[PDB]
DNA sequence: CCTGCATCCGTGAGTCGAG
DNA sequence: TATAATGGGAGCTGTCACGGATGCAGG
């Protein structure tokens, strides 16, 4: 997406889309946990072992 | 050791934007705040509230006070309820929620990556009244203004919309709180106005100008009565503690009597006035009595009228020795 | 580690008068 | 309310002697 809609990306067919040439790269510790349909916990909030994500 | 160099310090801590993240950080900003109308139009409640139980859940758990505009008190409580109720949303609508957490934590980011513009704005500001770190603060709240009203759309970078907040706060500090006696804003203008006239009336003339001079470079309204009373009104006060002589000795205000106590001469003055007038009213019967102290108010404190007073003008010219309590 | 000596920091430094 | 601007600035220098705490090298 962009400021005006002319500088917009528009997908033109079907395709699979690649991300090259990143600005930086951000190093983070953490553990990542891809989810399906709906996360049940926002941004910011805190997290122990065992609470349902 | 030096508060200055420990806020320089723990400003350099957080590094300086890239224009992509300086853009995203906005987007991020102005997005969480459309949310945040979003989620106030699906819950039905207060935009405001709303507002400050996302940045509740950004900031900490060691951050929850009641905030003025509020029409609730906002307690951990109250924070979790509506938190509560802002999860149990579906989930296109709870969409909303992270979008607004995410744009809270956008701001936090975006105000403490600027600060190094603050104290660069504000050492231009240094020896008006206000201390270093005072305007520093000031310019801080500049800064979160600028934050909250921001606009990346229009491809500006955000030093330049920053900027103008912070010489606005900055300005408005050491108008406000530079003079011990409060002087309203627009009237400091003017007195600030009348002193680079006068500088610069001096400059041309190779002396000081008079106050008619000063009406003349002034326009229209002004004459020398308004000046005189302009620069009376702009006269600060002097402190008590201001040393006199060379040595640490005495102290100015040692020099200053009170105007307020009476002296024991006073207190006699009253007593004695009180008892001659009490002895040489002789003169009252009764009724004229009661009358006409309640008439000058002896009692409570607040025809025979006529008969009275005549009567105290008859005593007045008698003994002639009251002239002393006249003055 | 417990004792002893070197070093730093804070605290004092006459009275009254006159200015 | 909008070009962009992203870590301050002065310093006060020729006393002297103490108690107490704090710290470091040495037995
Ligand atoms: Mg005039």
């Amino acid at each position: 997406a962009a400021i005006d809609p002319e500088e917009e990306v528009i997908a033109e067919a079907e395709g699979v889309v690649h991300l090259h040439e990143p600005a930086s790269i951000l190093v983070v510790k953490a553990r990542v946990y891809p989810f399906e349909d709906d996360v049940e916990v926002s941004t910011g909030d805190r997290v122990a072992p065992g609470d349902v994500l | 050791s030096d508060p200055v160099r420990q806020y320089l310090h723990e400003i350099g801590q957080v590094p300086l934007l890239t224009l992509e993240e300086e853009v995203e950080l906005a987007r991020k900003v102005e997005e969480g705040m459309e949310a945040i109308k979003k989620l106030s139009e699906i819950t039905g409640l207060d935009p405001d509230l709303i507002r400050e139980v996302v940045r509740a859940k950004i900031l900490g758990s060691a951050r929850v006070r009641h905030i003025p505009g509020l029409k609730e008190t906002l307690d951990p409580k109250t924070v979790e309820e509506i938190d509560q109720k802002l999860k149990s949303l579906p989930k296109e609508h709870k969409r909303y929620l992270h979008i607004a957490r995410e744009g809270e934590a956008a701001r936090q980011h975006l105000i403490e990556a600027n600060l190094r513009l603050v104290v660069s704005i504000a050492k231009k500001y240094t020896g008006r009244g206000l201390s270093f770190l005072d305007l520093i603060q000031e310019g801080n709240q500049g800064l979160i203004r600028a934050v909250e009203k921001f606009e990346y759309k229009r491809r500006f970078k955000f030093s330049t919309y920053a900027t103008w907040w912070i010489r606005q706060a900055i300005n408005r500090a050491i108008a406000d709180q530079a003079r011990t006696i409060r002087i309203p804003v627009h009237m400091v203008e003017t007195i600030n106005k009348l002193s680079r006239t006068a500088r610069q009336l001096q400059q041309e003339l190779g002396r000081e100008p008079t106050y008619e001079e000063i009406a003349e470079a002034m326009g229209p309204g002004w004459d020398a009565k308004r000046v005189e009373e302009t620069l009376k009104i702009a006269q600060e006060p002097v402190s008590l503690e201001t040393p006199i002589g060379d040595e640490k000795d005495s102290f100015y205000g040692d020099f200053i009597p009170d105007e307020h106590l009476p002296s024991p001469v006073d207190a006699a003055t009253q007593s004695l006035l009180s008892e001659e007038l009490e002895k040489a009213l002789s003169k009252l019967s009764e009724r004229e009595a009661m009358v006409l102290k309640l008439r000058k108010g002896l009692i409570d404190g607040r025809q025979i009228e006529n008969k009275a007073l005549r009567k105290l003008k008859y005593h007045e010219s008698r003994t002639r020795k009251l002239r002393d309590f006249l003055d």
